[PDB]
């Protein structure tokens, strides 16, 4: 759907996007440190980064919306 | 050279002997005709198994099961 | 705190080059003073150039700080004349080549490999005594190795090269194999050495009289005796050139269809047998003429020499030839001629 | 002949190296070879953790004890660390959980003698192997 | 088969630059993931990989390719998805793929980079015990050629599941970056030194720095391929670029495997 | 052993041997190939194989007399068993080959101290038991009923995996 969502509970160590940025499918959107892996989370479709809902350093819970696209 | 019944303690009278033997003879339940049963290998389990083309069990299980008599 | 992928790969390359000479210079010195080649150099000389893939080069005796890589044997796979073979080679620089736990497990893994792939196995044996610091482990692993011949006997061709004093328990694995080739004055094979014979039974006996290559060939424990390791390698290549890779597959067909007409060499046979029945002659003068060429490859020449057991080819297909030798003992079938023919 | 395993152990012995993982691999491989050849029954009579769970899973019948026994791959402390979920070891791996939810247990005995009675009843229907005639 | 112009010489003599690209592929930090397709497409011929079921259980990649013209089934952990942990769905995906290959004599190659099974109560309640054992059964039953390449992590029960040697992997090779251990050093030190971490806690010492020191000592001692190579559970530790040569050799030799399993009508795989 | 295997008789081994007999006459007599045939027959046989070790089981004697390594099914030892590569006197002589001045007074002392230590610590049941090379150490009186229980268990033994083929070759 119209949501990039956190696949697991983790600590945001990077947000790779800006509000209003155009992103292609497969673009990196965030990095979550979880399970001792800096997991990339990527845009599942072409779109525009809107409603971005992360900032660096925060722990975020599984299923949290990270951005709309 | 047969194994006989033995009475180890006391002596019964002939009447008590007859009653003892008569009830034990009645307790002698069974087929009334114990003989080697008819062989019928149709659908025997050993035919159902998968044997590798080179499996030694083709000798020591399958064949011996069929040929043993 | 954490080494980079480049540093880890450089460590690997250094560790592999160390594991190519686990004994270090202190054992290299004694090996080269004895003038014998290394266990890997022997494999490299036997196999086709660069074909060798080594299995378990970094194995070590478990839990022992003293352990050295390889545990005393080099094991792996390659090709001879482009055909797969398994090979193992004892390495007397590590624990004298004594049979340890990981030695056993490595050779057992190789035997299971060649039994699964269905290809010949060559064992280059030169020492495999009990490991003095843990001899009852060697006792267990001699038997664990002996058992896995159950997978190989009559399924894949087995070869033993006897390049040293094969003594004690070390004899009972080679003697299961199909072909033993020994190097003269270098290969020896015996259960109980001269010293233990002397002090248990009083007899005097030299290594040659006890179990030298020529003696064990005449006794029929060795199938070939050669003057050098290179001759042993070539004899193995020739032997394998008459055989399939396993019980199931076909042998190679070499030079089929030659000489389809009656030749002068055929017509020479009409007069080869001498006129008088008391005469004798070398049977090779017949054998060299009745098969496709002179490639009559003889096996166990010295055992029961009244009998010839050889490979030959007919229309390019290999055959086993059993022939009497009137040149020796009038061709009577002695004890060893009988058992030689039965085995072949 | 049938094989009964009574399982009760904290997984691999951590001070021993990967050798424990080699032996676990060989145990699983034998349960797979025997699978469909002989009746394999697993009793679970304590906390089976980590490697100790896949062998029962590969056997034919798993019998558990109501609240004395548990099975789980990953312990509660690791689940808490990764996912935040507080769970008791009984709620995570209890016999009631593996009966009602996971479907891994075949019987939940009230006690160890009841478990043995169920294992004897089970064996009473099965042949000793896939080619013997049944009783 | 396709006929292929196979080069001649040793493996190290016959390396392509596309092979040398493997030597630098693994990131220097063990927290960094990489796309396993970067390995798969380099070991397969022509980069040509037919991925099967690509959109499901992305933590494991499975599919077909060719090595020197011989078809192979790749199964490979995917570090970018759930850190490569095995879960229920990946286990069923890989079990069905491995059994489909073994039915049709297609050999299988595992590329292993798994930290363990995915934690969570919902995995237990959905039956990870019952359903992960499907991948154990499928791999142990498979009698086609099975080659394992270990590329970083292979831990715990997931080491057993991802084609360990005693599960009958015919060739197991490990890259220098492999990490084979019972469990992560953070937990292992928290177990094997829980004694000394009591003594230090009673002494009021900097137990956090002591944990870091013990964890470093454990990682430097044991979290490497060499302990498994020493046990002979890894047949060789190899430069990553040798991977294609070792696979091609194994799959050429094991084209017929003379192996068998005890007679049965069929097995009893967990369902 | 080959005859018993052909007619499916279970095999019971009752070991008490120092192994192969040393001597040049025995070497010339073929002891390597004859022993290799004995080793071949024990591994080839498919019948149930049970072993009881009494007293000495040294070296090739241990191996060939139905060791577990050579495919024996169940292995028992009486507490008198002595399992080793070589007997104490042979190990002592192998040590006295070094500093070999057997006329000396002290060497005949350290010999006996070594033999005492070797017969207490090495040539015993206990290393084979703790390593699991033998399955039980038993009171001697148990043997008859233990053999009944064992061969009843093994009654249906199927040997495998084995690859069927024309035949297995043997030293000849
Ligand atoms: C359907 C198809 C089915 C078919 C399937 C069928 C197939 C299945 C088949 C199945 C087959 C079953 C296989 C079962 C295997 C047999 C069981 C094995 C166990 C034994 O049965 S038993 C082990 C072996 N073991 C001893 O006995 C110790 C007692 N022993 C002896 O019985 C002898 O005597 C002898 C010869 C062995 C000992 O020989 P030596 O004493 O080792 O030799 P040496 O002293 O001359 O030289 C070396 C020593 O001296 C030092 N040394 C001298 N010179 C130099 C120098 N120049 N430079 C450096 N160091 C030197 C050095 O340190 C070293 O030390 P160390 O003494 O080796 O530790
Ligand atoms: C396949 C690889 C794997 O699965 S790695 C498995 C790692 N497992 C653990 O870390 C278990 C730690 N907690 C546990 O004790 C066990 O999980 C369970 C089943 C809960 C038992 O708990 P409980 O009955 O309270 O025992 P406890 O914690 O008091 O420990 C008692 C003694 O057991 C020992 N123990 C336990 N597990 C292991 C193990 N895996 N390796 C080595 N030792 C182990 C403890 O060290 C302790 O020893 P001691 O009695 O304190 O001397
Ligand atoms: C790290 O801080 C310890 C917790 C993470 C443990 C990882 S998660 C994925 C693997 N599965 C498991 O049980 N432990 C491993």
């Amino acid at each position: 759907g119209d949501a990039v969502t956190a696949p697991m509970q983790g600590t945001v160590v990077k947000v790779a996007v800006e509000e209003g940025q155009e992103v292609s499918a497969g673009d990196l959107v965030v990095v979550l440190e979880a399970m001792k892996m800096e997991n990339p989370v990527t845009a599942h479709k072409d779109g525009t980064i809107t409603g971005l809902a992360v900032e660096a350093g925060a722990a975020i819970t599984q299923g949290t919306v990270i951005a709309e696209i | 050279h047969e194994a006989h019944i033995k009475v180890l303690r006391g002596e019964p009278t002939p009447e008590e002997m007859a009653a003892l033997m008569a009830v034990l003879a009645s307790a002698g339940g069974g087929p009334a005709e114990p003989v080697k049963k008819e062989r019928n290998m149709w659908g025997h389990p050993v035919d159902k198994l998968r044997y590798s083309v080179f499996s030694w069990q083709r000798v020591t299980l399958l064949e011996r099961t069929h040929m043993r008599r | 705190t954490n080494k980079t992928t480049a540093e880890l790969l450089a460590e690997l390359r250094e560790k592999l080059e160390l594991a190519k000479e686990p004994g270090g210079e202190k054992a290299v010195a004694k090996r080269e003073k004895k003038g014998i080649p290394s266990a890997r150099a022997r494999i490299n000389a036997l196999l086709d150039p660069g074909s060798f893939i080594e299995i378990g080069a970094l194995a070590k005796t478990p839990g022992d700080p003293n352990a050295l890589y390889g545990d005393g044997v080099v094991t792996g796979r390659g090709t001879i004349d482009g055909r797969p073979v398994g090979v193992f080679s004892h390495d007397q620089t590590v624990f004298q080549g004594s049979v340890g736990e990981m030695f056993g497990r490595k050779v057992a893994r190789l035997m299971e490999w060649v039994a699964m792939v269905g290809c010949p196995i060559i064992g280059i044996n030169d020492s495999a005594g009990a490991r003095i610091q843990d001899a009852v482990t060697s006792l267990a692993w001699y038997a664990e190795l002996g058992r896995r011949h159950e997978m190989l006997r009559g399924l894949v061709p087995e070869i033993s090269l006897i390049f040293g004093k094969c003594a004690g328990g070390a004899v009972y694995s080679p003697i299961q194999t199909d072909l033993l080739v020994a190097v003269r004055d270098q290969g020896y094979m015996f259960i109980t050495g001269p010293d233990v014979i002397k002090d248990v039974t009083g007899e005097d006996v030299t290594f040659d009289e006890l179990g030298g290559a020529d003696e064990q060939a005449k006794r029929g424990n060795i199938h070939k005796v050669v003057n050098s390791e290179a001759e042993a390698y070539q004899y193995v290549r020739d032997y394998l050139s008459f055989l399939p890779s396993n019980h199931f597959d076909n042998p190679p067909i070499v030079n089929p269809g030659m000489e389809p007409e009656i030749t002068p060499h055929d017509l020479e046979l009409d007069s080869i047998v001498p006129d008088a029945d008391n005469m004798a002659y070398d049977m090779h003068e017949i054998l060299l003429r009745i098969f496709d060429d002179g490639d009559v490859f003889e096996i166990a020449e010295q055992r029961g020499p009244a009998m010839i057991t050889a490979f030959a080819r007919v229309d390019g297909h290999p055959v086993g030839v059993i022939a009497n030798q009137p040149m020796v003992l009038s061709g009577a079938i002695d004890n060893e001629a009988s058992d030689k023919a039965a085995s072949f | 002949r049938p094989l009964i395993g009574i399982n009760d152990g904290a997984g691999a012995r951590i001070q021993e190296g990967v050798v424990s993982l080699g032996l676990y691999s060989r145990i699983f491989h034998n349960n797979i070879k025997a699978s469909g050849v002989i009746p394999q029954i697993s009793l679970i009579m304590g906390a089976a953790a980590g490697g100790h769970v896949y062998s029962p899973a590969l056997t034919d019948f798993v019998v558990m004890v109501d609240q004395t026994s548990q099975m789980f791959i990953t312990g509660p402390d690791v689940i808490k660390t990764v996912t935040g979920e507080d769970v008791t070891m009984e709620e995570l791996g209890g016999a009631h959980t593996h009966m009602a939810k996971s479907g891994t247990a075949h019987y939940v005995a009230s006690g160890e003698q009841d478990a043995f009675d169920y294992v004897r009843d089970l064996l009473s229907y099965l042949p000793p192997n896939n080619y013997a005639d049944p009783p | 088969l396709y006929p292929v112009a196979i080069p001649e010489g040793s493996i190290e003599e016959t390396l392509t630059d596309e092979d040398l690209e493997l030597d630098t592929l693994i990131p220097d930090s063990p927290n960094q993931p990489y796309d396993m397709h970067e390995v798969i497409t380099r070991i397969l011929d022509d980069d040509e990989f037919l991925e099967v079921q690509a959109g499901y259980a992305g933590n494991i990649v499975v599919g077909f390719g060719r090595v020197e013209g011989r078809p192979v089934g790749i199964v490979a952990n995917q570090p970018t998805q759930f850190a490569g942990c095995l879960d229920i769905n990946a286990s069923e995906k890989a079990a069905r793929f491995i059994r489909t290959c073994d039915c049709f004599n297609i050999p299988i190659v595992l590329l292993v980079d798994v930290p363990g099974f995915l934690p969570g109560t919902d995995q237990e309640y959905n039956g990870i015990i019952r359903r992960g054992a499907k991948l154990l059964y499928a791999y142990g039953e498979a009698t086609v050629a099975k080659v394992t390449v270990i590329t970083r992590k292979s831990y715990g029960g997931a080491y057993c599941v991802m084609g360990s040697k005693d599960m009958g992997a015919d060739v197991v090779v490990a890259w220098p970056t492999a990490q084979i251990a019972v469990m992560g050093a953070s937990g292992a030190v928290g177990f094997v030194y829980r004694q000394q971490l009591k003594e230090a806690a009673k002494n009021g010492e900097d137990v956090d720095a002591l944990r870091l020191e013990l964890q470093q000592t454990y990682e430097d001692t044991l979290v490497n391929p060499y302990i498994a190579a020493e046990r002979g559970y890894v047949d060789a530790v190899i430069p990553p670029s040798h991977t294609r040569g070792y696979v091609a050799n194994a799959l050429r030799l094991l084209e017929r495997k003379i192996v068998q399993m005890p007679p049965k009508k069929h097995g009893n795989i967990p369902l | 052993i080959r005859f018993c295997d052909s007619y499916n008789l279970p095999l019971v081994f009752v070991v008490d041997t120092p192994g192969a007999m040393p001597g040049v006459a025995e070497e010339k007599g073929g002891i390597i190939k004859r022993g290799g045939r004995f080793f071949n027959a024990i591994v080839e046989a498919d019948v149930p194989k049970v072993t009881v070790i009494i007293r000495k089981a040294y070296g090739g004697g241990y191996a060939v007399m139905g060791s577990k390594q050579l495919s024996a099914d169940l292995n028992f030892a009486w507490p008198t068993a002595r399992i080793a590569v070589i007997g104490a006197e042979g190990a002592a002589q192998l040590l006295v080959k070094r500093f070999p001045d057997p006329n000396a007074p002290e060497v005949q002392k350290i010999r006996d101290d070594f033999i005492e230590g070797y017969n207490l610590n090495m040539a015993t049941p206990w290393i084979a038991a703790e390593r699991g090379y033998i399955d039980a150490v038993i009171q001697p009186h148990e043997t008859r009923l233990l053999l009944r229980k064992s061969l009843r268990l093994l009654r249906d033994k199927q040997n495998g995996p084995k690859v069927q083929r024309k035949h297995g070759l043997l030293p000849l």
